[PDB]
């Protein structure tokens, strides 16, 4: 639920003292580059159908055990649930990127997803591989600079990749 | 708490849909208004002790009878609690300015204050006078955008008190 | 966990 | 779920309209659930299965 | 709801018809007996489930009036 | 047609209270974002007919099988329908730019799209390619904030189509 | 539930022609006055409680009967409902001022209130007096330029006056 | 909500006697004709997409004013409601046709739809002529004898035409 | 009025999709059932008065203790319109035979059964033994499938009375 | 939904001035007479099912047509509804007796019961005749001073009579 | 959790808090008697699966010529294997729904969530619509008597779902 600003305010309350001028400057710098982050998440959302299409195609090209009967994503309903699963994973990664903090992704997708899939019998490593493929497609799509001013967004690329890293580590 | 980006994330979750240009515009405007709000936070932080002391003595001026023995105001511990409460309020107002919303203030003072009010007989008008003095004091400590936004935050707090 | 056991028999 | 709701959080307009009775208690429950506090307590910190 | 097509709430006057009461008796009195005629205000978006549910319940719509437009 | 103002006031009505820093900030940021979207709407209004014809030929071009006899797209009245439909789409895009929100597009076309499209066997890819032409031409039409507004709204219409 | 730009877009759609550059100019003129209009709305909002208290005190001043037995507000509940109804009416008038339209104010608050007061027997004359006192105190607090840059707000005052007058007419 | 057999049962109840010999013969014959009308309604359900597509195409070809700006079928949602009204109205007509009693058709929304359309402002004559389109398309589709044996259907066609006439009269 | 096609229509109209193969086949089975049931009803109506009167003396025989002065039906009129009531139940059995469903029974007689019996101090066991005599005779009159539906309907009636 | 005390306090507040001693004296006198009326209500409750049984027997005695086919009481569940209506009307009579005010009867049931039985088309004169039946049987059991001290219930008998008469007048 | 006539009956009875009345028994009898033509049709379709799938492949090819050229989605040896596999599974589930005397198998297996699969794989239903069109054309002679229409009902429902 909490973003970087909320998290900083939470620590300030925990110590009970006002926000430090240094941390206020850090938040000012974060807000200054906020336009770049908004551009990054917009690039995420327009390419999100493309990212998921690419990730699904490459995953199904490398793994075939699911398309056959007895696969965890064999029936149309099951694999459709799989597709929306990756969709929602990417959506929550984007939400964390907006927030700059992983608290919201933890609250939504990383509190109890593991045992949920264990009960469903879902293999988590397949989900982690799908996360990796979406991460690759997303870094490809955001490292492009179509119709937007060029600039150093390596920090945003690193942050998004690391958010995918926490998501993958959570699931598997 | 309830920051603009937080509530945007929550509502985007609600309809089960990604973000769009409108909410990103809201976040944009939040980012630009942060800088005058950041300067407001600096001005309020550097002035916090004088703010608290002036508010306490302004409340005393408005209602000196409270300081009389047998009343809530009388007692050095009582006055220290007055100052500590006003300092907490000022800190949460700084958090409001930083967060670009009422989220932290709402959650951490406005949630369940009137209960304590009624229980401990803590008249809201006292903190209302303190915040009015803080308004008058920041009228000179701040100017332009920062003064206006800090004023609207603190008068939001006042209207919540009353 | 309880919902899981009802999926199969 | 026995979560205590702060007296500031509750909606006055909905309960007033229920008091007049133009809205059924079912409608008031709808308005309660739609209120952001429901999500903040329930939808926001908890997974969707939970 | 918020949409311009979501607005234009319409009021509904509902009569607990004789067929409705006969169906209610067989299903069971799990709701208190009220006078057969009662009014109701329904937004545009949930306008449909109202008369659908009244149709499975057996009742009929007395009339329709519009709060907005 | 939906405006950020409209959603703000609808939420305020649902919560039944007055307007604090966040609602006023959203209203402001939409007012400053109003004029570049207005200019983008004008810049798309000037090239309405050229855009319509270019989209028609782009549809005829990208997918070869839309032109041949016996096809649903083929037809003089059918082509008139194509032009009129593309005009509807881009005019409501201009409406959304005017309102500074996606809501106009959302309700006016996006609501009830897919089931109507398969009601008459309408290919979404056709409208996707028409709006791809719209993107290509509007990219050279506009620069700056107006460019961003127009491109984001047309691409939101595409995402609805997709 | 609409604002003035929604109104113009609705007519543009029903004619199906494009929003004219003259219409764009008029709504842009509204937009650049929007910054000032939001200050007017904030003046209504932040000053609402004191305005309501003063207006109600005056209502009790000119209408002594309403607190006395047989008055429409003589039960405590009834003058309580008076207070909250005036608060909600001023809130909806502020909604109208910020949206710059009459639809937002007239769709919900001003749609079934006249019938409610007619069936219940509330004297609509007293409610009209309350609304006009709301308008008077609103003007008193909107002319207050304290801690805000001075400027001409005549359009805002006229539009808020129209909103108050139309609200009173709908109530009456 | 009474079948044709239930209709006869209620009639015998109100006469307070058993069902007549001739009543038994007619109802047994109706049961014998039940298979034919089951086949007819099965075709109706199967031909429903074709019926609705043809009827809508004909309607829009001979009524373009529904499609012009601000038209009753313009907003792409008003015409969507038109399509759903088409399918649900032919659904009720099929209900009546298989049932053998127009009372269920009359009780299911035929009591409310007239004033519903009066309130919405939709011209009910367009609805009735669209019902005539339903009749034409459905009759044409049911005339097909493919993959089924040949037999009498004239009585069923007459009954369906009477049901369509009743629906049109109830609408307008 | 819950003939099988009636809940077919109800289930179809409850949600949005039309009739599919399952209920079409169910109606096929109903039309198949309708004939032997109709000869069952005809043969049963051929033997109304003898059956009802014989069941009436059977009711007396199985419960002699009631038949004493003090009997609820004691006296010619009471037992006569007892036979009238039995004929009424037979009427509604015939109606259900026609409908091939418990429509008439459930709708008319079973609804409000226990409440009336408590109101009028009537033992259902009288009715039950009457329908037992109905079993006994109908074991001869009706044969084959028609016999089966008749027996099952009377069984349902007994379970309702039980 | 009032009582004697509620109406008395209502008129006392209507005059605005305090309660007057004479009204207090009448209220005290009623309170002294209270236990008689209480026991009367209790006896009515105890005898209620027998009241309904005997009154129904009479209803069949003077009217046989309802039992005959087509009567509004001819179906089993319709006459069951008849019985529970006898129940509820005499229960409301008991309510009026225990309260002593008429509005608790009127507002709570009679207003809607009017349109209810007008729409149902049941002859209300027979309903009031049945009400008279309950009146007779209830007075038979109430006059019974079995197992309780003997006293002057003549005023209570008059009140019960008036309650039955006004209920019959309202329903018929 | 399939929905077949007897299973639907059981679910309805459990929901209502009651046992099985006459109608449930009659419906069970009808399903049991109709199972024989359905089993006949299932075996007959089982005999000639290869001809059906191959003819479906060539029918899809001939109906839309713009596909099997290189550079688009349908071109490819793996694509051909996937075409054969998809048509095989389609006829598998059609036979399953034939045997179940209910569409529940088809619904749950494929019709549940099919649309998002299509839009995530660019698969317009029209190819499989034409495939099933050829399938019913072929089975227009494969079966006889009741089995013909038993197949027809479920395949038509599947096509309507594909629409
Ligand atoms: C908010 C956090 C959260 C999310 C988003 C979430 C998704 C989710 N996936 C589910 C099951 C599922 N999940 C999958 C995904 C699998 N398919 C493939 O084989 C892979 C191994 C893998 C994806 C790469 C499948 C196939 C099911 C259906 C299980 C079944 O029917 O057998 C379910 C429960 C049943 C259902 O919805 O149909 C949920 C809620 N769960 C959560 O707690
Ligand atoms: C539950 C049983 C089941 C079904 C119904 C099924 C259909 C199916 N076919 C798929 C891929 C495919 N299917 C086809 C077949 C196409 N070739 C063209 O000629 C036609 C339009 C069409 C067949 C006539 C092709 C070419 C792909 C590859 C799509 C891609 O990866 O880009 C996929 C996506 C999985 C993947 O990419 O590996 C599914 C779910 N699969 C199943 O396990
Ligand atoms: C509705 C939401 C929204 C968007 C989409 C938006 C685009 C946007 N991006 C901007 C700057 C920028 N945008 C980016 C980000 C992009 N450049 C990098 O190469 C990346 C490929 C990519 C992000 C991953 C950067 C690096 C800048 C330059 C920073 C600056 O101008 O201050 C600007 C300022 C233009 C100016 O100062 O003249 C705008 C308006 N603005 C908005 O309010
Ligand atoms: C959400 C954050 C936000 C707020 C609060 C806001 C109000 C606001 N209005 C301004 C200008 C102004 N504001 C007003 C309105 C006021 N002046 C009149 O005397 C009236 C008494 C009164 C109206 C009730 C006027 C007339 C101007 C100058 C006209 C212009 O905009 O150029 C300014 C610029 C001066 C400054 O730095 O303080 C601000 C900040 N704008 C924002 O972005
Ligand atoms: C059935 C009767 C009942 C019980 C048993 C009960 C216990 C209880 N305590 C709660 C929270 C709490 N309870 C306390 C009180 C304790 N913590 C402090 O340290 C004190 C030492 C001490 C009080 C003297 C506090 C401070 C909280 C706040 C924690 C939170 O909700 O976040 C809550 C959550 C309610 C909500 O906010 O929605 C419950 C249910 N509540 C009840 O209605
Ligand atoms: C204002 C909201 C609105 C929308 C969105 C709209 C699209 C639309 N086009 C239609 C007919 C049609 N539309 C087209 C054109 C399509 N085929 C291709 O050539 C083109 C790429 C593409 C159009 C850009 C054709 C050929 C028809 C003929 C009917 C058919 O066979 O579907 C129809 C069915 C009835 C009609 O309007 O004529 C709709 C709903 N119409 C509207 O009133
Ligand atoms: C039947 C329901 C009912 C009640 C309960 C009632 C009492 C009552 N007296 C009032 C006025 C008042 N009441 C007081 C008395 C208080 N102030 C001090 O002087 C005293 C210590 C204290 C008395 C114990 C005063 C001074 C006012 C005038 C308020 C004003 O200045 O306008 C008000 C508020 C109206 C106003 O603001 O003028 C109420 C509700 N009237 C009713 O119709
Ligand atoms: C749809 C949005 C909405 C509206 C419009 C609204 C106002 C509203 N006013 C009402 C009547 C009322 N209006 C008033 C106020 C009048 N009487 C006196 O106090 C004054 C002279 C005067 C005010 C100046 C009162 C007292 C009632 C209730 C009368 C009673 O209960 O006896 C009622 C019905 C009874 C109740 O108050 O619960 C509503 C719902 N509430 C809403 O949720
Ligand atoms: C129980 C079954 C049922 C029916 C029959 C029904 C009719 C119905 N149609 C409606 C709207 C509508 N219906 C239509 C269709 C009509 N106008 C067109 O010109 C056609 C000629 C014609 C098709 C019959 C249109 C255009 C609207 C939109 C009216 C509006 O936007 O206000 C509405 C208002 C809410 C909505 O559906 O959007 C109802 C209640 N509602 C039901 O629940
Ligand atoms: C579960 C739903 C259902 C199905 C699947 C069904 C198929 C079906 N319908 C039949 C009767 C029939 N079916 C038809 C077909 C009609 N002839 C006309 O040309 C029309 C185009 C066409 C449809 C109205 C005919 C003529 C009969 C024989 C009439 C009779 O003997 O009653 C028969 C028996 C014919 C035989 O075995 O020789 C079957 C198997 N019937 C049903 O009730
Ligand atoms: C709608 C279906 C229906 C039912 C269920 C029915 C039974 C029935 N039994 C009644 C009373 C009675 N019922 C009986 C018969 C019982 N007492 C004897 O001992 C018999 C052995 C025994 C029968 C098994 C008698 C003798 C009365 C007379 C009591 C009275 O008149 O109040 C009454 C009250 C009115 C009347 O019929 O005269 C009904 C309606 N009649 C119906 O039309
Ligand atoms: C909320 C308070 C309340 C009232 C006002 C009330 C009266 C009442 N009687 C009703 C039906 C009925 N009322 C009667 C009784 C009449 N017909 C004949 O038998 C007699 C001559 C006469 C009675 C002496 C009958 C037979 C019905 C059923 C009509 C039917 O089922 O079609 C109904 C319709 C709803 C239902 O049956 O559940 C009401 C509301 N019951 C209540 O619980
Ligand atoms: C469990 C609840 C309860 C009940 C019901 C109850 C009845 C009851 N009613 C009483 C008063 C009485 N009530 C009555 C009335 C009765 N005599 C006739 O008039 C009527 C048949 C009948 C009333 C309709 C009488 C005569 C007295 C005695 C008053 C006296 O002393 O003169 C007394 C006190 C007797 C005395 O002190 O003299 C009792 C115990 N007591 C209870 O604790």
């Amino acid at each position: 639920m909490n973003d970087v600003f909320t998290r900083a305010i939470a620590q300030a309350d925990l110590k009970g003292s006002f926000l430090l001028e240094s941390d206020l400057d850090k938040l000012a710098s974060f807000a200054k580059e906020g336009v770049k982050r908004l551009d990054a998440v917009a690039a995420l959302t327009n390419n999100a159908p493309a990212i998921i299409s690419d990730a699904a195609h490459k995953l199904f090209a490398e793994q075939q055990e699911l398309i056959q009967p007895g696969g965890n994503a064999y029936p149309h309903r099951r694999m459709a649930a799989c597709l929306r699963d990756m969709e929602i994973i990417l959506r929550y990664v984007s939400y964390a990127l907006l927030a700059g903090d992983a608290s919201v992704l933890d609250d939504r997708c990383l509190n109890g997803l593991r045992e949920t899939y264990n009960a469903l019998g879902t293999p988590t490593q397949s989900v982690a591989r799908a996360v990796q493929l979406m991460k690759d497609a997303a870094m490809v799509h955001l490292k492009s600079t179509a119709n937007v001013t060029v600039g150093d967004c390596s920090s945003l690329y690193s942050e998004a990749a690391t958010y995918f890293d926490k998501a993958a580590a959570s699931i598997a | 708490s309830r920051t603009v980006i937080t509530e945007v994330i929550a509502t985007a979750d609600s309809q089960g849909r990604f973000l769009n240009s409108t909410e990103l515009q809201a976040a944009f405007g939040r980012f630009e208004r942060a800088v005058p709000a950041i300067e407001a936070a600096r001005a309020l932080t550097k002035n916090q002790d004088a703010l608290v002391k002036g508010a306490v003595q302004a409340v005393f001026k408005k209602f000196p009878y409270v300081t009389q023995p047998g009343e809530k105001g009388y007692g050095d511990s009582n006055q220290a609690k007055c100052a500590r409460d006003i300092g907490y309020y000022l800190r949460f107002i700084t958090y409001s300015l930083v967060a670009s919303g009422t989220g932290p203030l709402d959650d951490y003072v406005i949630a369940g204050l009137r209960e304590v009010n009624r229980a401990f007989n803590l008249n809201p008008l006292w903190y209302i006078e303190a915040l009015n003095y803080i308004k008058g004091e920041t009228g000179k400590l701040l100017s332009g955008q920062s003064k206006t936004e800090a004023l609207l935050y603190i008068d939001h707090a006042i209207n919540a008190l009353s | 966990d309880s919902l899981a056991r009802s999926t199969m028999d | 779920g026995n979560t205590y709701v702060m007296e500031s959080e509750r909606p006055a307009t909905a309960e007033s309209q229920l008091r007049d009775g133009r809205i059924t208690v079912r409608g008031f429950i709808r308005l309660l659930a739609k209120s952001d506090t429901y999500k903040a307590r329930f939808f926001n910190p908890a997974t969707q299965t939970r | 709801a918020i949409t311009t097509q979501g607005k234009r709430i319409y009021k509904i006057t509902v009569s607990e018809a004789g067929a409705y009461a006969t169906n209610k008796h067989r299903t069971g009195y799990r709701a208190p007996i009220r006078q057969s005629n009662y009014t109701l205000t329904v937004p545009y978006d949930r306008f449909l489930p109202e008369m659908i549910r009244l149709h499975q319940s057996g009742a009929k719509i007395v009339n329709v009036t519009s709060v907005i437009s």
